[PDB]
């Protein structure tokens, strides 16, 4: 039997904490709650032997930004996420997550996802968004986001709805096996 | 010490508790009054939430003592238990339960200890809770129990031990669903072996949708073996869930694969099914009043999967059984048969019908059922392309089978009637005319009489086939196979690598990577072909040799100095042949003779005009005048380049002594024309044509003739901006910065155009332009339409293009002024 770590990395009110709720139970929360720490677990199997998967999360405070750095040391997979809705989160990858990830473990790989796609879908967003005259992010720039940033494979997927969500996982353990 | 404020408190305790200071925050508990159960924040998260979820044990216990609650909710619903119970801290737990801990509350959806311990699967602490937990069934909001999410997350151990506490098996959901029903929806395997041990039942949620719906759209062939040892009834299941289309094919082929190399008795099993569904099919699809577009698409999807798992083989872990299972497909085949008799009365009766309609035109209702015919006919169409693939896949590849050539030509009339009664029908069904040279020539003709855009798309899909795509895959090739090279020498650089390294893996990828750098986009690429392309016609090279009229370039005469032209010319068609095949343009202007050569198409008189105009009228006058009593007194005989030494030689063996005549002066001249630019610089084109077929088939490429060939290869001449934005004079763009759009829009037509083509060079990285205009931009992922974003502006500050992406950086200019400077300045350094 083999072992696997892999951690979410990305703004606050991104997503993170919808993404392995929704993908471990189904449920979707109905509040807004910031978090300080996580764990979750998973299965696959590899040449007829099972192999685990351990997933980690993290805050976005500033003590956090610290402590998030001493939960990295041997994490095998990344998965930085930011939100699609909101440009200063995608911008914010550039200023901090890109440097901040390859600061701390730059040979691991590097998946880029997408998250808050329901919100991306719903047509009351975009009205709200386009009164306060913004843009969604799209998808082909974010590709190159994840090219400028080293990032192996880009990925977009929901937590409400699942669109997408199980391939999110589907490609890390395949981009890490191979 | 702490401050009287609970704000500070919390903000100076919430620190230390990670740190696990035992001693430091005991004196401060002491000697403080702030309130431990005091909420904080919008969330209102008590202090003991965040010291449950951490690891620091000791804090929880001061904290306790303090008259701190465990049985505490903040807004979520959520308790103490249930953030230690996601981490697992069995010593949060002891401690927890020690001090009038409970585990039964529940959070706002429902969801307890149980749930959160189950999901995380730690089965030491589930014995101990389970003990204490009242009921182990709980259901969510949803009506979802515990073992729906233990299952679905493949805890082989979990499962076991809640089974062991006389959990439910057979619980369904609001839904209908079933603990093997979300044990297939994520594929698990050991938790669905354990289930059918135990006896899990077999039912379809409320909703109507059966576990195996998930199960093929899902595509986990390891969950189905399984599933088929204990109910082989679903087996034939499976052949009937092919028919509806809300299926992925690609899903149900990776599946049946994984069943076949199981046993050769399933790999019959599954080819046996499909014949007979096929069967089942094709007679339905004859049947007028059925469903045209459904049927055909049924029987097309079915045939693709036999086809495809027909070609993969067995493994150890040939025989007739293989044909046996086209005994029911010869059924489906004797009734084409018979129908292509049937419908070759038909053409006795259109014939007897044609001596009415000719009678008359000799002296000088029906459209519906023609029609009918027609619809039939393109049904027909559709199972005459099946049984094209199961013949294709009858034998090893590159081979037409025997028996489809003899009787597609004994129905020859059939097929070039369909044709004109539906010109559409290539373009729809009869797409196989391709691979056989022979059939390709009876209908080449008529192929090549219908529009030349129904020709270009055809053309693009069958090609485009075999590409070895990796553009939305963006998956990086392995380094062996991606060439490492100097730029230094682009000419000498490319070809060394392609010659020395091995010929299978350099076919096999498509990166162009510099040694030493890791520059990779296809802006740079694309211009990796400009630098390579200028190089191959640089005449110091002497490859190429400059066109009279100077526009256009042909292979050197004097070229064969260099002792390996044929290799080097070799691998100047394999690149200039690889741009076509994915598609990208080539700069090179060749002429009209070379690209009849690509084609194989001989050359004409008007070609001799490329290296002697003076010598091409003459040849064009003798043909224009009778020249029998003109007495020229000349032979099949003339001067021409021998390895350099200009010596007389006849045209054909015994020409000198052939005088030429009225009667034979059609060929003279058509003899001449090869004389001089073909077999002059013949072993140069021998070598060009390998390389270019290796990648370009002769039939695909023969479809197109020269003109159509340099437009896909090197792209459209006349470009206009006004074919982007699709208009001719607006007061505003896209309403961004429109007065500084208008300026460029000014600019840019005062600007000539030819150095307008250069602005579209620096981002895109090739001087030329795409065919169909704006509206087929290839950028980095293919198809991508051009782009411009606003900057703002600085000082002497100059536009910039990420060039792998056809995007332009242009800055918010206040004035045209500046934005014509600019972009000229950026010219000058960009060149
Ligand atoms: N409808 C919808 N809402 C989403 C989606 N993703 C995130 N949200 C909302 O965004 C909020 C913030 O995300 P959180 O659940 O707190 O996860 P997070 O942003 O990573 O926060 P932390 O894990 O503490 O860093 C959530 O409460 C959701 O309501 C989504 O995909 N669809």
């Amino acid at each position: 039997m083999q072992a696997i770590k892999c951690v979410v990395v990305g703004d606050g009110a991104v997503g993170k904490t919808c993404l392995l709720i929704s993908y471990t139970t189904n449920a979707f929360p109905g509040e807004y709650i910031p978090t300080v720490f996580d764990n979750y677990s998973a299965n696959v199997m590899v040449d007829g032997k099972p192999v685990n998967l351990g997933l980690w999360d993290t805050a976005g405070l500033e003590d956090y930004d610290r402590l998030r750095p001493l939960s990295y040391p041997q994490t095998d997979v990344f998965l930085i996420c930011f939100s699609l809705v909101s440009p200063a989160s995608f911008e914010n990858v550039r200023a901090k997550w890109y440097p901040e990830v390859r600061h701390h473990c730059p040979n691991t790989p590097i998946i880029l996802v997408g998250t808050k796609l329901d919100l991306r879908d719903d047509k009351d967003t975009i009205e709200k968004l386009k009164e306060k005259k913004l843009t969604p992010i799209t998808y082909p720039q974010g590709l190159a986001m994840a090219k400028e940033i080293g990032a192996v494979k880009y990925l977009e997927c929901s937590a409400l709805t699942q669109r997408g969500l199980k391939t999110v996982f589907d490609e890390a353990i395949r981009a890490v096996l191979c | 010490e702490l401050p009287e404020d609970n704000e500070t408190a919390v903000y100076t305790l919430m620190p230390m508790v990670m740190a696990d200071q035992h001693r430091s925050v005991s004196e401060l508990l002491s000697n403080s009054k702030f309130d431990v159960n005091y909420a904080f924040g919008r969330v209102k998260r008590s202090l003991l939430h965040i010291a449950a979820n951490c690891g620091s044990v000791e804090c929880l216990v001061l904290l306790l003592k303090k008259g701190a609650n465990p049985n505490y909710q903040d807004i979520s619903g959520c308790t103490p238990l249930h953030l230690a119970a996601r981490n697992g801290q069995k010593k949060c737990m002891s401690k927890l339960l020690e001090y009038s801990a409970d585990v039964n509350i529940c959070n706002n959806e429902g969801l307890t200890a149980i749930h959160w311990l189950a999901v995380n699967g730690r089965t030491e602490l589930l014995h101990d809770l389970v003990q204490h937990v009242s009921d182990v069934d709980v259901e969510d909001a949803m009506g979802q129990t515990a073992l729906h999410v233990a299952c679905q997350n493949g805890h082989k151990t979990t499962v076991q031990c809640l089974l062991d506490s006389g959990a439910d098996i057979n619980r369904p959901n609001v839904s209908g669903a079933t603990p093997l029903y979300f044990a297939c929806s994520h594929g698990q395997r050991d938790t669905a072996q354990i289930l059918l041990l135990r006896g899990a039942k077999y039912l379809p949620d409320k909703n109507g949708v059966t576990p195996l719906d998930l199960c093929v759209q899902g595509g986990y062939g390891e969950t189905c073996e399984v599933l088929i040892q204990y109910h082989p009834r679903l087996f034939q299941t499976i052949i009937q869930m092919t028919q509806n289309e809300d299926l992925r094919e690609n899903m149900l082929r990776q599946v049946l694969e994984h069943l076949s190399q199981q046993s050769e008795s399933q790999y019959l099993k599954i080819l046996t099914s499909l014949a007979e569904v096929a069967t089942t099919n094709g007679h339905k699809l004859l049947s007028l009043s059925s469903n045209y577009d459904a049927q055909m698409k049924s029987l097309l999807r079915i045939v693709r999967m036999f086809c495809h798992v027909f070609r993969i083989g067995p493994s150890s872990p040939n025989k007739t059984p293989r044909s046996q299972v086209f005994k029911p497909l010869e059924l489906l085949w004797h009734s084409l048969d018979e129908w292509l008799v049937l419908i070759a009365t038909e053409l006795m009766k259109n014939k007897r019908d044609s001596t009415e309609i000719t009678s008359i035109l000799l002296k000088q209702a029906s459209a519906d059922c023609q029609d009918v015919i027609s619809m039939t006919a393109n049904r027909l169409s559709a199972v005459i392309q099946a049984f094209y693939m199961c013949c294709s896949c009858q034998m090893p590849p590159g081979m037409t089978s025997p028996r489809f050539i003899e009787f597609v030509c004994k129905h020859d009339e059939v097929l070039k009637c369909f044709v004109n009664r539906n010109p559409k029908i290539i373009f729809d069904h009869f797409h196989f005319l391709l691979e056989c040279p022979e059939l390709m020539s009876r209908f080449m003709h008529i192929i090549k009489a219908q529009p030349f855009k129904d020709r270009c798309e055809w053309f693009y899909e069958h090609l485009h086939s075999g590409q070895p795509d990796s553009d939305m895959v963006h998956r990086p090739v392995n380094e062996n196979d991606i060439l490492l090279v100097h730029r230094d020498s682009i000419f000498r650089s490319s070809c060394e690598v392609v010659s020395k390294a091995n010929c299978a893996k350099l076919k096999q990828g498509i990166a162009v990577r510099f040694h030493g750098e890791e520059g990779m986009g296809q802006g740079v690429v694309r211009e990796w072909f400009d630098i390579l392309s200028n190089e191959i016609v640089n005449p110091d090279y002497a490859l190429f040799t400059q066109s009279a009229d100077g526009t256009t370039f042909q292979p050197n005469s004097n070229s064969y100095v260099n002792p390996d032209h044929l290799n080097y010319f070799r691998f100047a068609g394999q690149i200039l042949g690889l741009a076509l095949n994915h598609r990208q343009l080539v700069n090179i202007y060749f002429t009209r003779s070379f690209y009849k050569h690509i084609l194989g198409i001989p050359v004409n008189y008007q070609d001799v005009a490329s290296i002697d105009p003076e010598y091409a009228k003459n040849l064009q006058w003798i043909l224009d005048n009778d020249i029998s009593d003109l007495g020229l007194e000349l032979t099949f005989s003339v001067e021409t380049d021998v390895f350099g030494a200009m010596e007389e030689v006849p045209l054909k063996p015994g020409g000198g002594s052939i005088l030429v005549t009225q009667n034979n002066k059609a060929e003279y001249v058509q003899l001449v024309t090869e004389l001089r630019m073909t077999r002059a610089i013949q072993p140069q084109i021998n070598a060009f044509l390998q390389g270019f077929h290796m990648f370009i088939p002769p039939s695909l490429i023969q479809l197109f003739d020269e003109y159509e060939l340099e437009l896909l290869l090197s792209g459209m001449p006349e470009i206009d901006v006004s074919d982007w934005i699709k208009n001719t004079e607006y007061t505003s763009g896209y309403e961004r910065e429109d007065p500084v759009i208008q300026w460029f829009w000014e600019v840019v037509e005062d600007i000539t155009q030819e150095e307008r083509v250069l602005l579209l060079q620096f981002v895109t990285g090739s001087s030329r332009v795409p065919h169909g205009g704006f509206a087929n931009i290839m950028g980095g992922s293919g198809l991508q339409n051009f782009t411009i974003a606003a900057v703002p502006y600085t000082p002497n500050l100059l536009p910039t293009s990420s060039t792998c992406i056809n995007m332009l950086k242009l800055p918010e200019y206040p004035s045209k002024e500046i934005l014509k400077d600019r972009l000229l300045v950026a010219l000058h350094c960009g060149s």
